[PDB]
């Protein structure tokens, strides 16, 4: 790996996130985006569960 | 199916020329990237030259630049290189590379510089 | 889904456990997945 290769020839970074099915806990998730609250009306809402 | 075989090798002086072919079969050199390398008597293996399958991009190595000059033929499917102003380091046996499937590996042909 | 509860009692007895009353209140949860058929304490 030459600094002169091609981007072919350069090589490619590769991480692998895999995901398997097994009766194991899921520890690694993605964040979950929250929005801000609001009191005193008739609303909808989405809480933690 | 596949096999590289190389020819063109030969015994040149200080600021000499010469010029290695690589024959191919088995499959075609627009559809597929290949390399040169070469193997100096008590040094590893190091990349030489290559061209990319279209055939526009051609590449060469740091202590290569400027005096090395590789070709292909597409009708006789042969590799070629053209190597100019020869110094003493730069004595080794060249092979070409390719990956059809697996990577063939040629023979090579003993190249001295003296 | 493997769970532990757990309370902590601050009374003296050193005969017996007492005829008190105490609720346990949860630490964690963890799922393992797990047949298990035994266990054995370690000092």
């Amino acid at each position: 790996f030459q600094p002169t290769n091609g981007v072919g020839y350069q090589p490619y970074r590769v991480v692998v996130l895999s995901f398997e099915l097994l009766h194991a806990p899921a520890t690694v998730c993605g964040p979950k985006k929250s929005t801000n609250l609001v009191k005193n009306k008739c609303v909808n809402f989405n809480f933690n569960g | 199916q596949v096999q590289l075989v190389e020819s063109g090798g030969g015994l040149v002086q200080a600021g000499g020329s010469l010029r290695l072919s690589c024959a191919a079969s088995g499959f075609p050199v627009k559809n597929f990237e290949m390399e040169w390398y070469r193997k100096a008597p008590g040094k590893e293996r190091e990349w030489v030259a290559a061209i990319q399958s279209g055939g526009v991009e051609t590449y060469y190595a740091d202590s290569v630049k400027g005096r090395f000059t590789i070709s292909r033929d597409n009708a006789k499917n042969t590799v070629y290189l053209q190597m100019n102003s020869l110094k003493p380091e730069d004595t080794a046996v060249y092979y070409c590379f390719v990956y059809v499937g697996r990577s063939y590996i040629g023979q090579g042909t003993q190249v001295t510089v003296s | 889904y493997f769970k532990i509860y757990s309370k902590h009692t601050p009374i003296n007895l050193v005969r017996d456990l007492p005829q008190g009353f105490s609720a346990l209140e949860p630490l964690v949860d963890l799922p393992i997945g797990i047949n298990i058929t035994r266990f054995q304490t370690l000092l």
